[PDB]
């Protein structure tokens, strides 16, 4: 019964929310020369998380390009 | 822990004046007198002296080897 | 242009507009046409571009207006404060206000903490000052204890001893010959000796030493005069129309008092309303109290979510709270009930009753893992499948 | 100095800087969450 | 970085010398702050620190600055104008990019700063597979052990009410848990794979 | 005329399938990604998906 | 109450009873016991405070010391009972016949952290609650035993300086010895955006010279344990068979 | 300000979407320039904070003039492809040319944008009652007719051109944003988006390069000012000791339904609210518009009036949850005062100001006052975040239906049409289904051109 | 007095069997799907009403000057 | 050592344990409160002997009866009957005491 109830039971704890992968936290600190719709990420960061991206006919050189620059250069 | 050598500010070097105020002014003469002496007009300089607390002296006494 | 010509064009390509809206727009047009001379052709444009932007402006389907509009009314909760403002200032009546006020609306509590109800007179004594002081007489409404100036148990004779101030009875025209008649006619076999600012009462039971001091308090107890419940009462100019506030909540005999204005006379206590005039003007007073009290701390919330709230809760024909014992609680749906509070009854209470969940909602959707029937999850979409690249 | 009562409770009365605190108490010391209060550190006057 | 007059904050940029505006009498600040937080907070205090710790600097002894009975702030104004400067402690400094004085002068003086243990080199923190808890089979929690970020309720309401529902289920499933059962249609019971 | 869920589902639906293997119906920049391509045929007004209202 | 309060200052009875009474109940309170918080006040008699100047001279050459002060009647601790009964002035020259006591030291009814703030009475209550708060997070030399120390986290300020503007408990409590920042020349200025809303910017000189420049240590334990039946673990240098 | 974030240590998390629909998802429906007017009020949510208002207000001020290099320079920093300068305002001694501030800002509004309003610096109603006549006699007015009767208080837009007025929160702070706003509806999430970031540089680099600070002198008041205080001091303490007599013998009139010692208190508060109040008024006249600070706060940008008669003039009663002080020994707050004592001085009222210092008992009473704040955040923040979940698990699953209705999942009709109208609020014009003034006016300058 | 003469109260009327289909055909719904109004509320008593029955609400919100709610007379 | 350490904490493996100090009630103090909500008046003490606490009540409810509270007594005594109980049994000797 105790499983079941409170906030960090399984309805409340494991169902309604989790932790997550291909997450971030650090602090902020103001930009004002980005736009509006933009977010300055760290490169440490940028080299963690990753965007699988299928390769296609329009998109293939850039992909061998980032293959050959490795997984660390940053854009690898 | 020990005197800076240089204001941290302008950058003059203030490092070997420290001593010397100290005891001029432990003498009796007057503090800004003895900063005027030494040349520190700026007082982003004599904020360095003035403010400086000597801890190096009590640290020594626990060694690591 | 005329008038005539302006109104039958409004009705003519405007006629999906709401009838305030095509009101409103036949007014401005009036307004504006004097001042400046309006062509054809502009008050046609400027019809076409008001339903141009009414189109643009409709909801989506698909919206999840719920979540919205519970987060709308949340948000600013955490800006209101608690200690309100505690000061009476003659004219006006101390009531919780911020958000335990908010609270005790949202949970529809049956009896408010600071029931307070708004009395209008009617046209005669509305304006005069002493008429609608009468008025207020008549309403106010008090005990025994409240005229006494001080309270005597004599003890050496047995008799309880009154006395009575003047200015308990000069509030309200009232006087002691009055207090001590009504005294006589709702009593029997007590003594009610009439005396100069000084009242004593010794029956046979009190004049021995046991039933004196119980008696006492019932006696001390009794309403000669006034409405139930009306604990206190005051006066006050709203633009040039007077009304009455009062402490205490006594909304099905106020409509009956002569001199009031039944048509315009409210309450705070959403469950008198409910029992007095129905369901829909149980969800008119909980708007308007929403409104009021939002508005009352400087935030500014707009009314639909306000709307979506007061329907929801006056659906089933009663004033059901939000929370365990209302809306939440009606839920179908075993999983959503069980996942906001005390699961286990509601788990075991399923498995007895052999409920059935048919995951219509967004909770149990989450919960199995597969898309919510809300935004886009919603959208079911085809497709020709001989694709031919261009 | 730490006061045994629940945290979670609002606790207004108890939580209120009485005026009796005055060189026993420190009136500005207090921590900022929850705890807000309930926990307060000795003035320098102060003797037990 | 926090003053002790509780005014707090974070290094916004690290600005070149050179780029730094200069006082007309050949000081350089060590550090700016917005003129906007001052009348909100309501600490003049700081603002009397900043004179005071110039004036000690400048007459060559520390100011005491005790609770009711320190130096009051109009003899430290008389002596700070004794020494050639304004009393208002207002200095005329020039643009370090343009090389041209500023229109208005500006308040410059000494205050005491500490540096928090709140470093964003402790704080940083990114997850990309990470391991997984043996029960419940999702991320572990803390920076320590490579543990994934809470995803509250709240959030899942937020990304309800933006009508997202593919977001949602992606935040959901794929990158905590999901898995495939055998289900039997006839009683509803989970199926044995053998 | 379409509301923005169903414009998100539709270039949604072309991007999956685009990454999946299926041509792409307009001419693009080299380097593009798959999302941005789906978007593009979208406001060109290249779209073989249609919408299902009761 | 008169009788008890003539022993208590003469040193007949010690120091730790207090008498408090009550007029409207007709009580007396007499309070032994353990745990009361109390503070130090000057007695006042017949509108003339029992401290004279001599008195000051001689604890000021170390003639005299403060337990002599409290034997000697001139000073007695209130606690919350007796201070019932008592009217206490704020300064010595608003002393009259009414007062029974007289205020020590007005500015040292804060706390030791609280006491750091330069001219508190100048700041709104909550910055001053936040500025205490967050004087115990700082950096600086907090031990000289640092090196030594075995905490688990720990921090040091490469050149603390003591505060040009300080009050003077501080030095008495001994915070100089020991301080926990650095002085800057800041400037009031919107220099950017980079600065708004709490921000704040910083030379990048002053930095590579040694403004702020701290250290970290962090302290890792490993123990060899001995387990039930004999096996042991072992320090050394794992082979690459072990798995 | 959607995010309720500062620089002060906040930290916030970062997702990373990994499948293209979920990409899409979050391309389309959650961009930021989508949300720019807030869906609970109908009106701007982003917008320009404290250095852009301050920025705008400095730049479209009567008399801000700039040299060629100071625009050519700012125009570059904002971004706007600009290749040939605008005619010069006015020539300066030596031949200089100068450009007003209005010339400037006006590069940046759309071409055919027309709108007029009042401002949080309207101080003379007189001179904007007389541009209103003037606007009203003729829906196109003269732009030289117009700058001879320009005043900042009373902002007018003719054609993208910066006719009077100087830039407030009104103008694209969020909470009461016009421009943005009449942008962002008529124009397209873009051009807003592209507006915003434009104005945003250009006041930051006004701010930066025309020198912006306060200082201890901020509040220094002159001696009449401060002779005036202390008299307005003194006369209310003076009242609150005659009431207080009065009081003590029983002549005092009982106010109704309330006791006697209560309807004292309500006086002697009402006394003391209107001696703080006058004190400010004094202290707000003799600050002119020339202090960075009265800038700050008239414009909206930071902080209030009440900060400046706190700081300058006078701090006022201290209270606790509504009522004056009387949680210390039998009959008095603090053993420093007699007991019995009633007078202002002795329950709370503090006479001095931030400035001034605060004498200790001032300090006692403020720290009481302060701690009653901050547990009301602390607990207020906990009953609020329960009361939303409570509503959240109530109206969760409404949704608006293809055919306009709002149902149940269950299929119970809850509104036969949303809000009963249609309308979504985040497009609404401020809660009015429709702003028939705006368009009308709109159509009449478009067609009259 | 009667209620529908105060301000909080709309105006309530009966609807009969034609305009009752003609609704339920127009928003696809069974009976069972309106909202609820109790046999034992007062607008029921005076206007007049059996259970099964549908009243027709003219409110008169801010947002439209006229609206139409239906509910379900239950006992 | 540290010179200007102060002392006055615990080391329990290793470890720096300091003892808080708690702010309870005053042992043995008869503190009087309004029971409101059943219209009654409580007097209540906290009895120290060994440790052990013991929270002994006396209250009037609305009867004008007095009754008296001990720990492990189900429900309360009446309070001349627990005064008759510890002997003094005389009324005159009640009304004395
Ligand atoms: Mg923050
Ligand atoms: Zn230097
Ligand atoms: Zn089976």
């Amino acid at each position: 019964a105790q499983r079941l109830k409170g906030k960090e039971g399984r309805f409340r704890g494991n169902l309604s929310g989790k932790r997550v992968n291909f997450s971030a936290r650090t602090v902020i600190s103001p930009d004002p020369m980005i736009s509006i719709n933009e977010v300055g990420v760290p490169v440490e960061v940028a080299m963690e998380l990753t965007v699988p991206e299928k390769v296609t006919e329009f998109n293939i050189e850039r992909l061998r390009k980032m293959v050959l620059n490795g997984p660390d250069k940053y854009p690898g | 822990m020990i005197v800076p050598v240089r204001c941290f500010t302008c950058g003059k070097v203030i490092g070997d004046k420290y001593y010397e105020f100290k005891r001029r002014v432990e003498a009796g003469e007057d503090p800004e007198k003895v900063l005027d002496d030494l040349g520190l007009e700026r007082y982003c300089c004599r904020r360095m002296l003035l403010s400086h607390v000597e801890l190096i002296d009590d640290i020594m006494h626990y060694r690591v080897y | 242009v005329s008038l005539s010509t302006i109104k039958s064009l409004i009705e003519k390509k405007g006629a999906n507009l709401p009838e305030n809206v095509k009101s409103e727009l036949y007014e401005k047009l009036k307004k504006y046409n004097e001042k400046y001379k309006l062509t054809k052709a502009e008050i046609e444009a400027i019809i076409d571009d008001v339903v141009k932007e009414y189109e643009r402006a409709l909801v989506e389907p698909g919206e999840p207006v719920g979540t919205v509009a519970a987060q709308s009314i949340g948000e600013p909760s955490t800006q209101m404060t608690l200690n309100t403002f505690h000061y009476a200032g003659v004219a006006e009546i101390n009531v919780t206000l911020g958000l335990p006020r908010i609270i005790e609306i949202v949970d529809a509590r049956k009896n408010p903490s600071t029931p307070m109800m708004t009395v209008y007179l009617d046209e005669e004594h509305r304006y005069d000052r002493a008429k609608a002081e009468e008025v207020a007489r008549r309403i106010e409404g008090t005990t025994l204890e409240n005229l006494a100036r001080s309270t005597t148990l004599d003890l050496i004779n047995f008799e309880f001893i009154v006395e009575i101030d003047p200015e308990r009875l000069e509030r309200s025209g009232l006087t002691m010959e009055k207090v001590v008649k009504k005294l006589e006619s709702s009593f029997k076999s007590a003594e009610f000796e009439v005396d100069g600012y000084t009242l004593i009462v010794r029956p046979k039971k009190a004049d021995k030493i046991s039933d004196l001091r119980r008696f006492a308090e019932k006696i001390k107890k009794h309403r000669l005069k006034g409405l139930s419940g009306v604990g206190k009462t005051i006066v006050r100019k709203e633009g040039d129309e007077y009304v009455i506030y009062t402490e205490g909540s006594n909304f099905k005999q106020v409509l009956k008092v002569p001199g009031v204005d039944p048509t315009r006379t409210r309450t705070n206590n959403i469950h008198e309303i409910a029992e007095v005039l129905g369901i829909e003007a149980a969800r008119n007073a909980i708007i308007d109290e929403i409104v009021s009290t939002m508005q009352e701390q400087g935030l500014e919330v707009d009314i639909r979510h306000i709307m979506l709230v007061a329907d929801m809760m006056t659906l089933d024909g009663i004033v059901r709270p939000i929370g365990r014992h209302g809306v939440v609680g009606e839920k179908s749906s075993v999983l959503a009930r069980a996942a906001f509070e005390i699961t286990v009854q509601h788990l075991f209470e399923a498995a007895e009753k052999g409920e059935v969940d048919n995951l219509n909602g967004v909770i149990e959707n989450v919960l199995i893992g597969q898309p919510v029937p809300v935004g886009t999850g919603m959208v079911k979409l085809t497709m020709k499948l001989p694709l031919r690249p261009q | 100095v730490t006061s045994p009562l629940d945290r979670e409770q609002p606790h207004f009365e108890a939580r209120d800087l009485h005026g009796t605190h005055w060189g026993r108490i420190c009136p500005t010391e207090t921590p900022e969450g929850p705890n807000c209060g309930l926990v307060k550190n000795l003035a320098l006057m102060a003797q037990i | 970085f926090a003053s002790r007059h509780g005014q707090k904050g974070v290094i916004g940029l690290i600005v070149p010398q050179e780029d730094m505006p200069w006082t007309e009498s050949g000081i350089v600040p060590d550090l700016i702050v917005n003129p906007h937080g001052i009348p909100s907070r309501m600490t003049v205090g700081q603002l009397i620190e900043a004179i005071g710790g110039k004036v000690a600097s400048l007459k060559g002894r520390r100011v005491d600055g005790t609770a009711f009975i320190g130096e009051p702030e109009e003899k430290l104004r008389k002596e700070l104008e004794e020494l050639g400067f304004k009393h208002t402690g207002r200095e005329i400094m020039y643009d370090g990019i343009t090389g041209k004085r500023l229109e208005a002068d500006i308040f410059i003086g000494v205050i005491y700063y500490q540096r928090l243990h709140h470093m964003v080199a402790d704080k940083i923190h990114a997850r990309s597979r990470g391991p997984v808890q043996v029960l419940t089979k999702q991320p572990t929690e803390g920076r320590a052990r490579e543990g994934g970020l809470r995803f509250g309720e709240m959030e899942r309401d937020v990304l309800v009410g933006h009508g997202a529902a593919m977001l949602l289920i992606e935040r959901l499933l794929e990158e905590s848990d999901k898995t495939e059962v055998w289900v039997c249609e006839n009683c509803g019971h989970i199926a044995l794979e053998d | 005329k379409y509301t923005r869920f169903e414009k998100a589902r539709i270039i949604g639906a072309r991007a999956l399938q685009i990454s999946m293997g299926a041509p792409v119906l307009i001419d693009v920049p080299p380097g593009i990604t798959p999302l941005e391509a789906a978007i593009l045929e979208f406001e060109k007004g290249v779209i073989p998906i249609t919408v299902i209202r009761p | 109450v008169q009788r008890i309060r003539q022993d208590r200052r003469s040193g007949k009875i010690s120091d730790v009873i207090n008498v408090a009474y009550y007029e409207d109940v007709k009580e007396v309170y007499v309070n032994s016991d353990d745990g009361r918080v109390r503070r130090p006040l000057i007695i006042v008699e017949n509108g003339v405070p029992k401290l004279t100047k001599e008195h000051v001279q001689a604890v000021k050459e170390g003639r005299l010391k403060w337990s002599d002060l409290i034997k000697m009647g001139i000073i007695e601790y209130l606690d919350a009972e007796e201070e019932e009964n008592a009217y206490v002035a704020m300064w010595p020259w608003e002393v009259t016949e009414e007062h029974t006591h007289l205020e020590l030291m007005p500015a040292a009814i804060l706390g030791l952290p609280a006491s750091l703030v330069p001219y508190p009475e100048h700041n709104a209550a909550p910055r001053n609650t936040y500025g205490a708060g967050m004087a115990k997070q700082s950096l600086g030399l907090g031990w000289a035993n640092f090196r030594i120390r075995v905490d688990t986290r720990g921090h040091l300020l490469h050149y603390p300086q003591i505060p040009l503007v300080n009050s003077r408990i501080m030095k008495a409590v001994g915070y100089e010895d020991r301080p926990a920042g650095q002085n800057f020349v800041v400037a009031v200025l919107a220099y950017q955006g980079y600065n708004m809303e709490d921000a704040i910017i910083i030379n990048k000189a002053s930095i590579e010279r040694g403004l702020a420049r701290s250290t970290f240590f962090r302290t890792y334990e490993a123990e060899e344990k001995k387990y039930l039946g004999g096996q042991t673990d072992k320090f050394e240098i794992p082979d690459p068979t072990v798995r | 300000p959607p995010y309720n974030a500062d620089f002060d240590g906040d930290e916030m998390n970062l997702h990373v979407p990994q499948t293209e629909e979920a990409q899409a998802e979050a391309r389309i429906l959650m961009e930021v320039q989508n949300h720019i007017i807030s869906p609970r009020y109908g009106g701007p949510i982003i917008g320009g904070i404290q250095d852009h208002i301050s920025g705008g207000y400095l730049l479209t001020r009567e008399g801000a003039y700039f040299t060629r290099d100071e625009v050519e320079q700012m125009l570059m920093f904002a971004g706007v492809d600009i290749t040939e300068l605008p005619e010069p305002d006015k020539y300066d001694e030596n031949g200089n040319p100068l450009w007003s501030g209005k010339t400037i800002f006006s590069l940046l509004l759309p071409e055919d944008l027309t709108v007029w309003y009042r401002n949080k610096l309207c101080d003379e109603p007189e001179r904007c009652e007389a541009l209103e006549k003037l606007i009203e006699e003729k829906l196109m007015p003269d732009p030289e007719e117009v700058r001879k009767l320009a005043y900042d208080g009373f902002v007018y837009i003719q054609n993208g051109k910066l006719l009077s007025g100087a830039i407030d929160k009104k103008a694209y702070g969020r909470e009461d944003g016009i421009i943005l706003d009449l942008i962002v509806r008529e124009y397209g999430v873009e051009r807003a988006r592209q507006f915003l970031d434009q104005v945003t540089k250009l006041t930051i680099w006004v701010i930066t390069h025309k020198g912006f600070t306060t200082g201890i002198d901020d509040e220094d008041l002159p001696e009449e000012a401060r002779d005036r205080i202390r008299e307005i001091i003194r006369e209310a303490e003076e009242r609150v000791n005659k009431l207080i007599e009065a009081y003590k013998r029983g002549e005092l009139e009982p106010l109704p339904g309330k006791s006697l010692e209560d309807t004292l208190e309500s006086l002697i508060m009402a006394v003391l609210a209107e001696a703080r109040d006058n004190a400010g008024a004094v202290a707000e006249k003799y600050l002119g518009m020339d202090n960075h600070t009265v800038i700050m706060a008239k414009t909206g940008a930071r902080g209030k009036i009440l900060n400046i008669t706190q700081m300058a003039a006078l701090l006022g009663q201290q209270s606790i949850r509504g009522k004056r002080l009387y949680r210390g020994f039998r009959g008095r707050v603090l053993s420093h005062f007699k007991p019995g004592d009633l007078g202002a001085r002795a329950k709370g009222f503090v006479v001095n100001s931030y400035k001034s210092g605060l004498t200790p008992q001032e300090y006692f009473f403020h720290a009481m006052g302060g701690r009653e704040g901050l547990v009301d955040t602390a607990v207020r923040t906990a009953q609020s975040g329960y009361m939303q979940r409570r509503l959240i698990n109530a109206l969760q699953d409404l949704k608006v239906e293809y055919d306009g209705t709002v149902r149940s999942p269950e299929g119970i009709i809850v509104q036969f049409k949303y809000g009963e109208d249609g309308v979504d609020p985040m497009k609404s014009w401020r809660g009015k289904t429709v702003d028939v003034d705006r368009i009308i006016v709109r159509t009449l300058l478009k067609m009259r051109g | 007095f009667s209620i529908f003469d105060h301000v909080l109260v709309p105006e309530h009327r009966v609807l009969s069997e034609e305009e009752k289909k003609a609704l339920l055909e127009k928003y696809k719904i069974t009976l069972a799907q309106l909202p609820q109004i109790k046999a034992s509320d007062p607008a029921v008593k005076a206007l007049g009403a059996k259970p099964g029955d549908v009243i027709e609400i003219k409110r008169k919100s801010p947002t439209a000057g006229v609206y139409y709610y239906y509910r379900v007379v239950v006992e | 050592e540290d010179p200007k350490d102060p002392g006055g904490y615990f080391i329990i493996n290793g470890s720096e344990r300091v003892i808080v100090s708690i702010e309870d009630i005053a042992p043995n103090r008869t503190l009087v409160e309004k029971d409101e909500r059943q219209e009654k008046y409580i007097a209540k003490v906290f009895s120290y002997r060994h440790g052990y606490r013991a929270l002994v009540a006396v209250e009037r409810r609305k009867d004008g009866i007095l009754y008296v509270d001990i720990p492990n007594v189900p429900k309360p005594v009446k309070f001349v009957y627990v005064m008759r109980a510890l002997g003094l049994e005389r009324d005159k000797d009640i009304v004395e005491a």
